[PDB]
């Protein structure tokens, strides 16, 4: 989720639990203006200054991991997978070659055709399963009279 | 609507300024002592949206950042004060100016307006009056038995009685200069009025100080060159067509939005 | 899903590009306009792993710069005493009102009370020029010199330089209206030099310098623009069918 | 209608008003003590939309 | 659902904004007629509570105005010793036959069989003004004093005076249709005044002023109002066609 | 721009007008801040380009300086608390707002004639209306797949 | 309050036609019995 | 070696068929309503199979 | 074209200006190896056919 | 005012709203009305002894 927001008092907070970049949270002078440039490097320029004074107030950090070496955790951050921790250490660096795309954002990645078929297999299968238990338990009920007389 | 709708619109108003000030200059033609106008235009807000600084990289510098832009706001509508040619009227109470200078008029709430005019008559009294009545400053009251009115370059008038062979000077008519002609707000009547653009006027006899001469007999024509007029009517009516021809393309791309 | 946002990138861009288009159309004839090109440019590429080691399928066409043409306009006679235009490249310098200085290509000039010669809109022109009182005529060289005539005495007494600007890139000045540039961190420093000197360009007295549009290419570019408008929507359309035909089954 | 429009008929009108007097005027010739007449115009409103 | 609501209010913004179109389209040719603006406002939003401290979701786009411009419309010539025009702001008084004044910034004038200066429909001037029966010429003058001349009479006797009305808001005036306008509480109390003084304009006659209504401004606002109430018609399809799949289990 | 009930809003929004009175206030009658008290008989009002509004007089040369209309900036423009009537109202999300003249430190200018329109792209919109009605499709499809599945486990 | 009320209105109508009773350009008929007027008045 | 030359003032632009992907558009479109049909066979298939 | 990071990229495209300092760029500042660096009060600026 | 006269107030766009929001009103009854009926009919079998 690149959607970052500012705060009032200039915390980079994509929702809320800020961002961390090159050191703690990072922080921007209140009057923001923000810029983010390509490979992080965020820029701010104070409205009623020169344009010539952008200088750099801070860097976002990025990181390189997929798939098998990162985990959901019960929010929708993703962590590393405790076997990609006797690996690339606890806390990543920079890996300063990804990149940042400015002013686009990323939608889900929820493919509507694999989730439709994944429902019709889904019924498909369940009332193959009820099919098989009501046979079972008509087998048993008509079973039962074996022990009787 | 669309960010091209309102461009094209603020186009629009800004061509048919264009063609009203044209229409007005060249209706004025034959007209004395007016002066052509011509609007100045001027653009818009610029929406930045990557700031032309605002580095790319940490040693980058991103170049010419993306801004929009909109509008063509009319921002002014300087009045050419250029010396008019001369027409020879015949008439002995006509004048005209030999460069810079208006001549003062009384207005009737009491206020003091400026015209560069020479249409003047005698009222009842003897008063140089303009066309209009409104009378002339400082007052010159032509005598009730004279029979030549004469206005010397100086400005100093001067009347010939019955048998009197003295031109016994009558008045004296100077000038009015202003550091800045261009700011004067026009009332109509072929009369200005002063503004805190035009500044204080200097009042001064005629010839010294900057002040023009006085023609007497002649009135100062209009300096409108009709050809440049012509020439700009085709051009205005070409940018309205290409306005309005950019209307009707955000119209259409509308339209097929709307039919998604 | 997918081909929705990207077909939804296309016509931003193509919408971006017709506003460009209508702001080059709607400032012809603004002195001094210099017409505005978009360039675009695609989003990140996405790669998809072959067990070539890979493809791409990619989105988006997302807009990158919008240059200015710091090209040569036409000069057209405004019989103005005041009026300037510059051969060659160069800026006039403005002091805003705030204290900073804006660059304007533009010479509708005319003199307010005071005498000092302002721009259209009463921000004065630096240096500044005081125009005495009662000046006969006003002449501008085609150096830069301003100079007046006085009655009595029968010589022009020389009142002002007007100077001009050169910037190293000329397209980095941001636009903040009123044919106002300002100086950017891409555009460089000023630098203060005159007419015809250091690679400034002259000057031309009672003329103004025109908008550099060439309308025969902005029609032709709305012409690509709406076609490419309604060819997204196609594409918009179809996709929309594929979801709703989709979500039947 | 259009700004333009109306000030294009005021200058028609003065115009045609200026052609009358001409007429009347050489019309009027040989005619005993006769005196030309001339026409003196006068512009009309400035709609102020920024005050100078 | 809140959706259509929503939508409702969009279209009927939309149509209320074409009927000011049209009304204004219409009135052109409409001596002293001020076009109108319908100047809208958004509804109040719906705070949901978070467990910012909430979103807001709103509603509605209520038009909240009908504003006129009450600029300078443009002389038309006439060539009629009756009609009079207005220079800037004023409006001349008139009695209604109930016995209050209405006022009209119009000036089609007549006269009665008394001799009475009467508006296009009979409605008395105020103060009244009475042309004598031979009157062979009239005459209103820039100060609105209005005079006569008679047979062999070497001098036009003075016969009346033309006093105009002044408001603070302008705007504030309801319009009862026939070219009048009556007095509200927002429109501040009815100053009477002599033309060319304490704020009041002049008069021009011979001339009569016409609407102030730009046809360049209408049709381009037909195009935004079409399309914006087409558009606002494609949400409404939206929500009905999500509705049909919502019962349709 | 002072609310009936004492608080203060803020709006970008400049369809001015004058009251009975004089004083500016904004299509409903709510009061701008500072007040801006307008004479009987202005021939003409001006509004510059940093807010110093004056009005012209019959007869003297001079606009006099009727009024000064001051903006306000937020540290946090979008955290505002939109109450409707174009009004927004300052909350902690926002921080305090800075008064300031138009064009110094760091607010905008001021153009007099003209009026900001809505930045609402509809293409964003229709394109979203078509991504909302599908997902709504395919929300539809997945609670009728469970209901089928919860009938079919209730017959036995 | 309200410094201006919203209303719609609705078209226009044609309210009257004036005659503009001046003076007429005259025209040399050469015939005796026609005759003109100067200034107001009418043939009964 | 190759390299073709430069032409200044010019830029290239996409050679881009648009027909093309019109054409291709429909094509896609068709093949993609086939193959949700035999999905939705084979559904219907499943359905009655599990019916009994 | 040289990236930031280091590697060199690869571009069709002559959308070029000149930053501050100079040197020619790619709509995105990106330099164009080998790096040209244009003088600061040029008159005119030209590429022949064969990049001289 | 003689000479006009005047037609219906009968807004059609609110009209068209309220017929839409009217069907689908209907629609949404009659689901309930279906699920009731089937509950109703499966339910009656507990007295069956």
């Amino acid at each position: 989720n690149g959607n970052i927001q500012v705060g009032p008092t200039g915390q980079l907070t994509i929702q809320g639990h800020p961002v961390i970049g090159e050191g703690g949270p990072i922080t921007v002078p209140e009057g923001s203006e923000i810029t983010i440039a390509a490979d992080g490097t965020i820029s701010a320029l104070n409205p009623g200054d020169p344009p010539n004074t952008v200088a750099p107030v801070g860097r976002l950090k990025l990181v390189k991991a997929e798939g098998n070496e990162v985990q959901r955790s019960d929010d929708g951050l993703f962590r590393l997978t405790a076997e990609a921790q006797a690996e690339r250490g606890a806390v990543l660096a920079a890996d300063p070659s990804i990149r940042i795309m400015s002013g686009v954002l990323e939608g889900s990645n929820v493919k509507p055709v694999e989730a439709m078929t994944d429902m019709i297999a889904n019924a498909r299968r369940f009332e193959m399963q009820m099919k098989v238990i009501t046979s079972v338990d008509e087998n048993e009920g008509r079973a039962n009279q074996l022990l009787s007389m | 609507m669309i960010s091209s709708l309102w461009i094209a619109k603020t186009g629009l108003d800004a061509q048919q300024t264009n063609m009203d000030v044209i229409a007005n200059n060249l209706a004025n033609v034959s007209t004395n002592g007016f002066k052509r106008q011509r609007a100045v235009f001027e653009d818009l807000l610029y929406q930045t949206i990557r700031q032309p600084g605002a580095q790319s990289s940490e040693q980058t510098t991103l170049p010419s950042g993306l801004q929009i832009g909109t509008g063509v706001r009319p921002v002014a509508t300087e009045r050419l004060h250029s010396q008019g040619n001369l027409s020879q009227t015949n008439n002995s109470k006509d004048v005209a100016i030999k460069g810079q200078g208006f001549f003062q008029v009384m207005l009737p709430d009491g206020t003091s307006a400026y015209t560069r005019d020479g249409s003047f008559q005698v009222d009842q009294n003897g008063q140089l009056v303009t066309a209009g009545g409104f009378q002339v400053q400082p007052a010159i009251t032509i005598p009730a038995n004279a029979l030549s009115i004469t206005i010397g370059r100086d400005g100093v008038v001067s009347v010939t009685q019955q048998g009197q062979a003295a031109p016994v000077q009558v008045g004296q008519l100077n000038l009015t200069t202003f550091m800045n002609d261009t700011g004067l707000e026009s009332i109509g009547e072929n009369l200005y009025i002063e503004t805190q653009s035009s500044g204080a006027p200097n009042e001064s006899t005629p010839g010294l100080n900057g002040a023009g001469l006085l023609y007497q007999g002649y009135v100062e024509t209009s300096n409108v060159n009709v050809a440049e007029e012509l020439v700009n009517m085709i051009q205005v009516q070409r940018a309205y067509e290409i306005n309005s021809k950019a209307v009707s393309t955000t119209d259409q791309m509308l339209q097929k939005l709307t039919q998604l």
